[PDB]
RNA sequence: AACGUGUCGCGAUGGAUGACUUGGCUUCCUAUUUCGUUGAAGAACGCAGUAAAGUGCGAUAAGUGGUAUCAAUUGCAGAUUC
RNA sequence: CACUGACAGGGAACGUGAGCUGGGUUUAGACCGUCGUGAGACAGGUUGGUUUUACCCUACUUAGCUGGAAAUUGCGAGAA
RNA sequence: CGUAAAAGCUUGCUUGAUUAACGAUUUCCAGUACGAAUCGAGACUGCGAAAGCAAGGCCAGCGAUCCUUUGCGAUGAACAAAUCAUACCAGAGGUGUCAGAAUAAUUACCACAGGGAUAACUGGCUUUGGCGGCCAA
RNA sequence: UUAAUGAGAUUCCCUCUGUCCCGAGUUACUAUCUAGCGAAACGACAGUCAAGGGAACGGACUUGAAGGGCUAAGCGGGGAAAGAAGACCCUGUUGAGUUUGACUCCAGUCUGGCUCUGUGCGGCGACAU
RNA sequence: GAUGCAUCCAAGUGGUGUAUAUCGCAAACUGAUUUCUGCCCAGUGCUCUGAAUGUCAACGUGACGAGAUUCACCGACGCG
RNA sequence: UAAGGCCAAUUAGUGAAUGCCCAUUAUUCCUUUGGUAAGGGCGGAAACGGAGAAAGUGUAGCCCUUCCGAUGUAGAUGUGGCCUGGAGGUUAGGACGAAGCUUAUGGCGUGAGCCUAAGAUGGACCGGCCUCUAGUGCAGAUCUUGGUUGGCGUAGCAAAGAUCUAACGGAGAUAUACUCAACAUGCAACGUUGGAUACUGGAGCGGGGAAGGAUUUCGUGCCAACGGCACUCGUA
RNA sequence: UCGAACCACCUAGUAGCUGGUUCACAUCGAAGUUUCCCUCAGGAUAGCUGGUGCUAGUAGAAGUAUUGUGCGGUAAAGCGAUACUUUAAAUGUGCAAACAAACCGGCCUUAGCCAACUGCAAGGCCGGAAAGAAAAGAAUUAGAGGCACCAAGUGGGCCUUCUUCGGUAAGCGGAGCAGGCGAUGCGGAAUGAACCGCUUAGGGAUAUGUGGCGUCAAAACUUAUGGGCUCAUUCUCGAUACGUAAAGGGUGUUGGUGG
RNA sequence: UGAAAUGAGCGGAGUAUUUGAGCUGGCACGGGCACGCACUCUUCUCCGUGAUGCUCCAUGUUGGCGAUGGAAAUGGGGUGCCCCCACCCGUCUUGAAACACGGACCAAGGAGUCAAACAGACGCGCAAGGGAGGAGAUAUGGCCAGUACUUCUCUCGUACUGAAAGGGAGAUGCAAAAUGCAUCUGUGGUGUGCACACGUCAAAUCCGUUUGAUUUGCCCAACACC
RNA sequence: CAGUGAGCGGCGAGCGAAGAGGGAACGAACUCGUUGCCGAAUCGGGUCUUACAAGGCCUUAAGUUGUGGCACAAAUAUCAUUUCGUGGUUGGUGCAGGAGUGGCGAAAUUCAAGCGCAAAGCAAACCCGUUGCUGAAUACAACCCUUCAUGUGAGUAUUGAGCCAAAGAAGGUGUUAGCCCAUUGAGCCAUAAACCUGAGCGCCUCAUGAACAAGCGAGUAGCACUGUUUGGGAAUGCAGUGUCAAGUUGGCAGGUAUUUGUCUGCCAAAGUUAAAUACAGAGUAGGAAGACCGAUAGCGAACAAGUAGCGUGAGCGAAAGUUUGAAAAGCACUUUGGAAAGAGAGUGAAAUAGAACCUGAAGUCGUGACAAAGACAAUGGAAGUACCUCCAUUUCAAG
RNA sequence: GCGCGGAGUCCGCGCACCA
């Protein structure tokens, strides 16, 4: 007899199980450790091949969208041409010295642009560019001592010489001000909400 | 493990606990949730009231991110202040500042008695919470 | 008595069990890894001193040439860098 | 209808189908009447339509061999 | 069943056959629903000089989800206006197989899973119809 | 209604006869006995009766009667003998063949519109004017 | 009476009766000859005529509305 | 002169409660098992008849004492309960004989089972204990596959008429212990040639072809199997 | 191979229907009934059963009495017709019988009733009393109360006692109360699921129940120093309940009443 | 068979003790006392052995047989016999020994499994918090498909309610404000209610303490009413 | 995210995704058409340069009904040349090193004790112990006693000494092997092209880097009817037919239809493109494994298995371990028999290992010995007794 | 339920059909 149980919805009514008459529709993960080993091995080989260039190109810092992830930060796809021009860089030349370029992204605020311009300048101050011809060194290219003392940044994100994403600092303790003791903010918040909510009906009349 | 199951205990008992008169047949009641309005009506009505019917307005493309709005109560605020600032805190002096949206909260509710006065920054607040914290000596600052 | 019944010793018929395993099943990996009118895959007929099947091979037919090895092949015959 | 002294009534898985027979009843073919739009129906009529096996046990009928009174043993001894 | 200065008959005035904040309960009963019924609180009223009586005709006379439709007072997610659609609450359109699928025949050309849970034959029980006897008549 | 025809269904007559009264005798091949060869079906265990009670028709139970062992040929009373998951009847939210004035549909057939689609001449309208 | 009737095929400049042409071809019923084959058109079928507006579909025409719409008019076989 | 039917006794007008027989019941004694079980002991007294003495659900139960219950289909649950293949640990065995197999081989256990003995058996692997794991226990499914078996030396091997005789051939005979001339102690059956007797009866057990078959054709050998009897013969 | 051929595949098609389902001991132990269902050979649901517990171990106990206090219209009785009813049992059935209860006097509070409150209603606080329930037949208990969670089988019954409805009757159909068998042997009735006795760990002794004591067959080796009655010739005197013969006759024999 | 013999029964001490029957001197019993209540015959009496022993086992008399063997004895195993007892297994069914179905013999094979969602009970870790997964990093480059390490995220929970626009829970005191004021070591109250503390009562006790009942305080868990 | 407080659904059974967040990958980007400026500067074919050169010379052959160049959101603009350099992916000639591939390539006992029974033990954690010590097999061989005989395959086993290990890691060898054999490193040698190396390094030819004003893809998008598909709901994608645009003042998308204003993102109707992902009955060349199966199992197939065999055909489809022994040493020879075989003899540790030959169960059958026994079917329970017993245990003298 | 007629009622006709 059924007693007091949850009403089941287990969704297993298609031919998913392989048997004598059905091929099935199934996916197992029995190759997971072998694939992990293979990916790490390929990464180390690729680093050795591209030595001394860093394994990963330089990327900008962006803000996450929506009101739920508003306060977070991460790495985006590439630098915008406006940031690159503020840093003094032809995008087509920046593509050849390990900088990612994204022409779709816009800059709607100043602070987001300033952060990425600083990232670009910090990177450019630490670049060590090798000469095309060992005979002749033209303009800002490394001498032979640096080619001797060249190293590879193998970090997982390519942030060795720019650092990780930065965050807004934390407010220090302070005292409560007179107006803060005086009047509440609840009424102000409700007034703004009601103004927007009943806009239109308050204006037609 | 197979050695702990009831089949091991039933070896030698020909019927395996299903009886001689009524047997262990295939599907004597129908399959799944069949019969919920006809021959399983009593079970459905006694254990799952409300199961059949419609209610309310529709909302075709629901996104949960714009509705994100977690809450925290006044008598739980000490979960967000490190133990060194909490003891130093005192009404009429210097108070720790709590940023709710960085700890994962959007609204401050006013249940209970506040234990450590502080300055709280929040997107939303209830009226009783605002009154209580002002009386205890802190403040609320609206943020976005 | 005879036929029949029962028990023990020894034999026959029969091919179970145990031990054995160059086979199966299942999982994972590595590549200058993907056939054919320049006639493929498949199908047929043949080839050894002795040769039914199977294996290999095509009238140059249980194999020609090259490189590396280093004294066999083997049921019976036959004949060192050849 | 006729004979006789007389042509009483019943039971035995309504005795008796590996005893028979197969006329009736009860498949498929076909005709008639009535009924049904119709496919078809009829406790109505009609004609045509495979009847399998005993060498086993018992019973019965006949036909042979042979032990045995402590009814096979005890030496356990009873004479119309 | 009950009822006599009435619960019957005649008569005067009336609409308590309305509304009734999701109050509690009985019958069926799993102590679920539906139908019917009992005791109430609030509004607005009727009749009566008054105390009072009355939210139908005591007790059978009725109906889920979804859908349609009417009465009453938030939404259409980037904003705004007017239409249109939808939503909360209360009714109405129906399921008589009445706790609610949308449903005609035939098989002797026939099939399958089962049933002695169930007919057609013997047997058993009981009666039948047979059938004349025994006292008196 | 019908001459001729019929391995069609029916009744009577003549001839004839072992169909019968009522059975008897004979032949060939079997059965029977021998040499050689050599199966199957079936097989819970078994296998003498009377009465009783019992799932109301016992080989096995109760009370009585019989019953020495082993064999050959026959036989069809019993073994509710063998043969096949009853073709009759009922049940199942099981089929299939067939029918229709059953529910829901699809081809086919007919009918209208648009399209394929051009050039002139008249006539009748309707919208402007 | 071939611009046909019956009719195959998923389809086409596709197929069959048709190498044909009413003394032909296709679809039904009855069942030699002889002698005959009555009455019934109400029902159900089949078939023939119009009322251009009895009824209806798409299309088409006019009006209302900011518009999605709404209303009206027209409308063939068939049915009656 | 009941061993029948009604009534009434208990060894009989003698003088004082029970004539006799038979239960898985009653009373009582011994042992097991389980409890909503009930008590006690467990700092080794000392010395030197025997040993032991665990703070404990469950054992070969830590040890004593005490009281009460015990059957059961469908069904539930427990078990330091039994058994099988493999893994992690630990501890052992084996050519002076492992696994497997055999039994009037006893011993232990209420039981599932465990252990020893003997092999006039075998010839290379394997046992106990704690954890882990599963394709883990059979009497029956008109169950599956292999092999046996009564019936049984039985039913039968009965259409197409049929063979006989001598010589030769062949291991297929004329095959013997005393005694015995020969019968009564080697039967039955075969190929070839000659002779006899019959059959097919020209719509033929005659002579040639198609379809189908594919060496069955010819000669020399051979006789294990096959030619439902037989063979010295054969389409083997 | 045909009222829809054959081959392979979807396909291990579905089956409320038939058949099967492999070791031991131990502690417990049912149901064939309720409500709803295209529901009658099936389910869900409550009940009956097992497991796990929780809680302050005698508590809010009872298939039973006694005393007090309520309910009833059947049997019997009587007279519509020519059984309806005043009356009215036996057997039943509801409540109470001193520890969260009830009794006697302060006081607080209520926007409860009343013309009003020093009355009444309700909730509390402070005190008193307490054969802790006498005597009069004046209870008893192998008498620890309450509260949850998880889940099985079952939903074909049948027999008997006393009531009965249908039916001519039935080893027939349908019901009420209780006990049984099913699920269970053992001892008796010669035999029998259900009758009588008794209900079950493995064994002794003693004594009994039902039933017996001529033999079969244990017991009066055919008891008594008890009384009556009975003769029966082809199924036949008779003799263990449940269980398988009537009217009418008889000088056969034994007695009783009145004449 | 006396390895703690508890005895009216084995031991020590004397001769008396006190049970009845007859017969004896206020109240009761009846209309006197058959002899109720109170103060010669007939029998044996008093005293004694604790466990420095928690448990188990070890102790008489007289014969037969057995002096090392083809021994004796006890138990087990096998086969026959006698007296008694005793219907064929599995299954469906109210009911099977059935004239109800399956059942010739043996070997080997043969049936509640794996996955996923939820729940209850029991074991383990942490706790207002718990825990990943995917992936990376370096020990690490048959051992090594294991083990050791990791962020910031995600998920379940710490808060619910409304169809929705939305809103969102402490206590006490003053007070009555349609966002009142003041304090912050705290069960919102009432009834029932472990343990502990404070006293009482009854029973037993080398007798210092137990075993029960009960008053008062606080009442934990929990239940009932607000 | 999410079996979803989305949504679809006789709103029943059931079905059911997307954006955001942590990550894998990532040198990731480019080409036509159109517009403007040029206008054969292009392509094929001969022929010559070491060359079917991205090179010269010649070609009406193709092509103006348009091949090709330059610029355009990562842009700043058209040309203008000669300077220094660059290009191993212009073509022709050469030259290296590496990786890969193939061959070659390591240690330590056949150490000492001898045969049925000491090539075996005891000395109680460790140490004594390099030490001590010692024989219950004077064996056993089928009712019991005497005589004669016969009976142990190969040491990877035991015991005692000793070595190797950067190698203890499995396989082979007549019983169980670190040291009997193979295998395992360090290292050495040899290679057609291709692959990697200051985009390896020279020449000849051939290319070429830096200073010095308009427009943007038409029977397309949309709309109507019908059909289908989706979670997509007054219509998520698509198909047929009818109808059929706009001009960046424009168009498409913003999950409820219409009309009207705003706002945000993007620019369809042409094309190419590595990696991270699949291999659910593929294949080539190599490798590594397993708490899996163990000859009725595991693939149908451990074997001359998709074989033998069956069906007109499509198709269907087995059984069967060759496992004698360490080695064929595979039974010479005598004797009986027509032969098959039998009786002896011999090999071997073993012939009851004699060729489909390890072990060799159950069931069924033959034979020898014994026990009995009526018809009571047989089997079965309980309690004794007669006879037997290759079984166990206990007792034998003061007990 | 929608349109026509003929005497909100009825009568015919032809159409429509998700509680
Ligand atoms: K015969
Ligand atoms: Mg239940
Ligand atoms: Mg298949
Ligand atoms: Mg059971
Ligand atoms: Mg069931
Ligand atoms: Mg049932
Ligand atoms: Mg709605
Ligand atoms: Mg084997
Ligand atoms: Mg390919
Ligand atoms: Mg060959
Ligand atoms: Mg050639
Ligand atoms: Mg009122
Ligand atoms: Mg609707
Ligand atoms: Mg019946
Ligand atoms: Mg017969
Ligand atoms: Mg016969
Ligand atoms: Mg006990
Ligand atoms: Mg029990
Ligand atoms: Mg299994
Ligand atoms: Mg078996
Ligand atoms: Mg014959
Ligand atoms: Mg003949
Ligand atoms: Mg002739
Ligand atoms: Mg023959
Ligand atoms: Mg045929
Ligand atoms: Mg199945
Ligand atoms: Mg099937
Ligand atoms: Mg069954
Ligand atoms: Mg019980
Ligand atoms: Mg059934
Ligand atoms: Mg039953
Ligand atoms: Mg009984
Ligand atoms: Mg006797
Ligand atoms: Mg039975
Ligand atoms: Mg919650
Ligand atoms: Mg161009
Ligand atoms: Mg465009
Ligand atoms: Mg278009
Ligand atoms: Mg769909
Ligand atoms: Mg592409
Ligand atoms: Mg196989
Ligand atoms: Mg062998
Ligand atoms: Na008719
Ligand atoms: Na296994």
């Amino acid at each position: 007899p059924k007693g007091n149980n949850a009403i089941p919805h287990v969704h297993q009514k298609k031919h998913w199980n392989p048997c004598s008459s059905q091929k099935g529709n199934v996916k197992v993960f029995l190759n997971q450790p072998a694939q992990k080993h293979r990916r790490r091995r390929l990464r180390l080989l690729k680093a050795k091949k591209v030595f001394p260039r860093p394994l990963k190109a330089l990327r900008p810092q962006v803000n996450c969208p929506t009101v739920r992830h508003n306060m977070k930060r991460r790495l985006g796809r590439g630098f915008s041409p406006a940031e690159l021009k503020a840093a003094g860089l032809n995008p087509q030349y920046a593509a050849t010295i390990g900088i990612r370029v994204d022409s779709r992204r816009k800059n709607k605020s100043e602070e987001g642009m300033n952060v990425n311009v600083q990232r670009l300048k910090t990177y450019m101050s630490k670049l060590v560019l090798f000469p095309m011809n060992h005979k002749k060194v033209q303009k800002g290219e490394a001498s032979e001592e640096e080619v001797k003392a060249a190293t590879q940044d193998r970090s997982r994100f390519g942030d060795a010489a720019v650092g990780a994403v930065v965050y807004p600092s934390a407010e220090a303790p302070r005292a409560v001000s007179a107006e803060e003791k005086s009047m509440c903010v609840y009424a102000f918040l409700k007034k703004n909400h009601s103004a927007v909510r009943f806009f239109g009906t308050n204006s037609s009349r | 493990p197979t050695r702990f199951k009831k089949c091991r205990h039933q070896r030698g008992s020909t019927f395996c606990g299903y009886g001689r008169v009524g047997k262990h047949r295939k599907h004597e009641s129908g399959r799944g949730n069949a019969g919920g309005m006809h021959h399983h009506r009593i079970n459905f009505d006694k254990y799952h009231p409300g199961y059949f019917g419609k209610l309310g307005m529709d909302h075709y493309h629901r996104k949960k991110n714009p509705m994100w709005k977690p809450t925290i109560n006044l008598n739980n605020l000490s979960r967000l202040i490190a133990a060194e600032e909490a003891a130093k805190a005192a009404k009429g002096g210097t108070l720790p500042v709590v940023d709710l949206q960085s700890s994962g909260y959007a609204k401050l509710l006013g249940n209970g008695h506040i234990q450590v006065p502080c300055i709280v920054k929040a997107r939303y607040v209830s009226k009783l919470a605002d009154k209580k914290i002002r009386k205890a000596g802190g403040a609320v600052v609206l943020q976005a």
